[PDB]
DNA sequence: CTGGAGAATCCCGGTGCCGAGGCCGCTCAATTGGTCGTAGACAGCTCTAGCACCGCTTAAACGCACGTACGCGCTGTCCCCCGCGTTTTAACCGCCAAGGGGATTACTCCCTAGTCTCCAGGCACGTGTCACATATATACATCCTGT
DNA sequence: ACAGGATGTATATATGTGACACGTGCCTGGAGACTAGGGAGTAATCCCCTTGGCGGTTAAAACGCGGGGGACAGCGCGTACGTGCGTTTAAGCGGTGCTAGAGCTGTCTACGACCAATTGAGCGGCCTCGGCACCGGGATTCTCCAG
């Protein structure tokens, strides 16, 4: 099927590591899918622009990490930055 | 609008409503059932005609109609009770070459229908 | 038709009871009458121009949260 | 044979995320790893919010997280009332707070 | 809710020995007179409306009802009333349905009244129960073929759960009961009225093609017009042109 | 009989609305001015169900915000009282005006 | 810790109890009667006059 | 400060309803494998700024001294919101039975738009300067504030 | 009910640090011929939701009505901020005078797109228990007069 898809599966995948025993209604969960295409589009939106503004024409990685540098708050950012940097670094020796 | 022609012709009345609460309910029918010097209780088909005792009154009259027999059947039953003294003449006003008359009709076919349908012998004895 | 009365003095109060407030003047109730009316038709103007585009209708869910972030005013739990 | 995704020791969609970036008009060239970043950063603001919305329901005796306390985990945060300063979650009422002023004694 | 204190009365006049519990009032009585109503005994007969248990349902629920009572079940025609289902969900050991007609209106209302009397009985829902009646619901103006062959098996079927006595012929100590019908005039305006709001082109419409109610809304424009016509339009002030 | 003082009342309505989250203003009247507004945008407008309701929660949302900057402005002039002065000052440095 | 199980005072009902409750409440009939008959509305008087 | 009533909260334990998750079964879409241009990166290299200094000039910042004007405080006065009980309007059913207005979805198809050329005006950066108005000068007009 | 005494305009003038004019060139529209894909124009399906409204009964508004305690006005006084004056600090307004690093150019892979498969998440679609939701105690907790 697809019709209309979301987060929901990993909305729940994450939230079960956290926290393994606790749920999530149907209304949390939809705020939470909504949530994310807001961090999405604004970091994106952020990172088209500033392939933009060095006039690349690509998004790369770089493009991201300053784009998620602009928009959360020092430890917010530090950690978020740390998270994606790990992950591009992992993702490339595999 | 009856509230009004009954006082033209200087009745003394009361009424009965579903807008009427419910001590004033008990109270208007203490003060009809168990007094005289009342002439008239104007009441609600539905809120008025469904289940309480009147056996200090008769001459139901039906001014309205309406093709489900159920509502004028229990209504009719409010002075047709045990405790009566009187017979109770029951008038039922239908206007002429009008539909008035086709819904006493479908009335009529609904009693039928029912009087067919579960008063055949459903008493103790069987 | 005039239907603004229906936000009442007393849905007014439980808003402000909400938002921490403990005392309200009398005029206060037709202040927000005009504050309310104001925002309504702000963001309303903006959803029925996001349904005329999409040769609707109706004014959808999506069309009320577009016109919501258009304002500034994100709202979360309505597919948007 | 292994999502995109899996091959970062993570629990987030690399793979749409990358169909995502390159379908909505955001550039002409999303990287190998751009993406993977994107994803990364989007499971790690989950990881927090969910966390502190979690256990402020089970801080109120409930064990499924509702949106009363997701809005409380959110408002509460000095980083996410910063990053959420400008959305309101629906039926997350706010937060209680009676100024000085007005409370008695 | 007319008979409630009918019903309390009449057990105080009779019954003078059950502890009797009278539930109205507005929002905040109805929570006082339910304090210590947990207790053992506390009440012995509890007296209640159909439409102030509707929303006041939590609360009686949570009890073991040795007998449910309703009066006129007339009012419990519908399955998908809403306060079938209300009523349906109480925690009762034997059920008692009171009314003065089961049904009169149409067949398959003595099917909600059965299956909340004795649900394992009459377990087969509507599709059994309409394909069995069809002949018999059918046979004023519909389907009718079979012409009460199903009738006495149908009334058999009842036998075993509803006692209708008739208090005309069964009990010769009654005052009499005449119908008195009386046909009444012309009504000049009223038939004005009715005359021209019966040909006009959008009733005439209405009556050739509608979603039933509004060809109801016809013959409910009727009621207005035919019993006294400031329902249907007052009369005008009449004034030199 | 006995009486609350003027505030102990109002402080438990506090305590009770600002713990409990849910629509503050009646349904079905809301529901009818969102008709009437759009009445002078595009005549003979459709509102889906859920779309009335997410202009409800934005706009008890919008409010409660514009109530808590209010009080503040109340508080300002050594007023526990608010009224007019204090949402069009709150209002004022928003940027709403 | 701070338990309230109420399992306190588990009264039960019985035969040679219920007759003593039926006479409570067959005194409680006969208070009713007290409730069967009837007395006044008090209606009020009009209001005062003015006087300049 | 204790009293003593009278209302509110506030967890404990109980009882069903129904959403939240459990699984199953295919549809969409992300992976795999591979050829094909190329994004940008990196290695120079031209050449503006940026930076860093130093002097002379003087506006300006700044400290001080002195009243005046404005700011927290008190109290009294009076009314207008709070609390709470009664009358009134809104607003749910049951009663009444389905059309139809309109999103949701595809299958064709023709029109619009990308792609990718080769020209040719027109937009930039010089250069060649012309000139608003900044700075300066003075009387005219308020525009004060102490008498 | 003035007049020193300041401060604020108003009008005039001039030349020089910025506003326009003119020529060039050369990257960029413009113009043109193909090739999809995209979107429009109908044609079918499935829903929901208005149909007109009515008369019973309820919760929520709405209204009466006391009264109390906060919103203001009045009064005062007691700092404290502007106002002005003398000093001095140090910025501005020009200069000289390196080389760090923009900005660019070129070159060439690693990188991105494509691109046809392939399959395995994932999303929909029912089912079935736990989990909140509401309830009904009784026991701690506040709030309000009362001494
Ligand atoms: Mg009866």
């Amino acid at each position: 099927r697809s019709r209309k898809e979301s987060y929901s599966v990993y909305v729940y995948k994450v939230l079960k590591q956290v926290h393994p025993d606790t749920g999530i209604s149907s209304k949390a969960m939809g705020i939470m899918n909504s949530f994310v295409n807001d961090i999405f589009e604004r970091i994106a939106g952020e990172a088209s622009r500033l392939a933009h503004y060095n006039k690349r024409s690509t998004i790369t990685s770089r493009e991201i990490q300053t784009a998620v540098r602009l928009l959360l708050p020092g430890e917010l950012a530090k950690h978020a930055v740390s998270e994606g940097t790990k992950a591009v670094t992992k993702y490339t020796s595999s | 609008v009856l509230e009004q022609f009954l006082t033209y012709h200087g009745h003394l009345y009361l009424r009965l409503d579903g807008s009427t609460r419910v001590e004033q309910r008990q109270a208007l029918m203490e003060r009809f059932n168990a007094d005289k010097r009342i002439f008239c209780f104007i009441l609600s088909t539905r809120s008025g005609g469904v289940g309480v005792n009147l056996t200090g009154a008769d001459t139901v009259v039906f001014y309205d109609s309406d093709w489900n027999p159920t509502m004028d059947a229990q209504a009719q039953d409010r002075c047709h009770r045990i405790g009566q003294t009187r017979d109770v003449h029951i008038y039922r006003l239908i206007s002429e070459r009008t539909v008035e008359e086709n819904i006493l009709k479908k009335a009529n076919q609904k009693r039928m229908l029912g009087d067919m349908a579960i008063e055949g012998g459903n008493f103790t004895t069987a | 038709r005039d239907n603004i009365q229906g936000i009442t003095k007393p849905a007014i109060r439980r808003l402000a009871r909400r938002g921490g407030v403990k005392r309200i003047s009398g005029l206060i109730y037709e202040e927000t009458r005009g504050v309310l009316k104001v925002f309504l038709e702000n963001v309303i103007r903006d959803a029925v121009t996001y349904t005329e585009h999409a040769k609707r209708k109706t004014v959808t869910a999506m069309d009320v949260v577009y016109a919501l972030k258009r304002q500034g005013r994100t709202l979360y739990g309505f597919g948007g | 044979a292994k999502s995109r995704s899996s091959r970062a020791g993570l629990q987030f969609p690399v793979g749409r995320v990358h169909r995502l970036l390159r379908k909505g008009n955001y550039a002409e060239r999303v990287g190998a790893g751009a993406p993977v970043y994107l994803a990364a950063v989007l499971e790690y603001l989950t990881a927090e919010i969910l966390e502190l919305a979690g256990n402020a329901a089970r801080d109120n005796k409930k064990t499924r997280i509702i949106p009363r306390h997701l809005q409380l985990a959110i408002r509460n945060d000095e980083e996410l009332n910063k990053l959420l300063g400008r959305v309101t979650i629906a039926q997350g009422g706010v937060l209680p707070n009676i100024q000085a002023v007005l409370l008695p004694k | 809710t007319s008979v409630m204190l009918n019903w309390e009365m009449e057990l105080k006049r009779w019954c003078p020995s059950f502890k009797i519990l009278t539930y109205y009032g507005a929002q905040k009585e109805r929570k006082l007179k339910r304090q210590g109503w947990t207790k053992p005994n506390a009440f012995h007969v509890c007296i209640t409306s159909y439409k102030l248990v509707l929303q006041d349902h939590q609360a009686f629920r949570r009890k073991n009802w040795r007998y449910l009572i309703l009066d006129e079940a007339q009012n419990i025609k519908n399955f998908k009333s809403q306060r079938w289902q209300s009523l349906l969900n109480f925690n009762s050991q034997r059920r008692l349905l009171l009314t003065g007609t089961p049904l009169q209106n149409s067949l398959m209302e003595l099917w909600s009244l059965m299956h909340f009397l004795m649900p394992h009985v009459f377990q087969s829902h509507r599709e059994f129960k309409e394909w069995f009646s069809n002949p018999l619901t059918g046979m004023i103006e519909g389907s009718q073929e079979y012409n009460e062959g199903l009738v006495k098996r149908l009334h058999k079927v009842l036998r075993p759960f509803l006692l209708r006595r008739v208090k005309v012929d069964v009990e010769k100590q009654m005052p009499k009961k005449y119908e008195h019908v009386i046909r009444c005039r012309l009504s000049k305006r009223q038939r004005c009225l009715y005359d021209d709001f019966m040909a006009q082109t959008t009733t005439k419409e209405t009556l050739a093609t509608g979603h039933f109610m509004s060809v109801i809304n016809i013959l409910m424009q009727l009621r207005k017009v035919c019993n006294h016509p400031n329902l249907f339009d007052p009369r005008p002030v009449t004034s030199p042109f | 009989p006995h009486r609350y003082r003027p505030g102990t009342v109002a402080l438990r309505e506090i305590r009770r609305y600002q713990k409990s989250t849910e629509l503050l203003i009646r349904k079905l009247p809301f529901q009818r001015l969102v008709r009437e507004i759009a009445q002078d945008f595009k005549t003979d407008l459709r509102f889906q169900s859920s779309a009335v309701m997410a202009l409800q929660e934005a706009c008890e949302a919008y409010l409660v915000g514009l109530f808590e900057d209010t009080n503040l402005c109340a508080i300002h002039a050594k007023r526990v009282t608010i009224m007019p002065k204090d949402i069009q000052l709150a209002r004022r440095i928003r940027g709403e005006r | 810790r701070r338990k309230g199980p109420h399992c306190e005072r588990p009264l039960t009902q019985e035969e040679l109890l219920r007759e003593a409750k039926i006479t409570e409440e067959l005194n409680l009939r006969s208070l009713e009667t007290y409730e069967r008959l009837e007395a006044d509305k008090k209606k009020q008087v009009h209001k005062k006059r003015k006087c300049p």
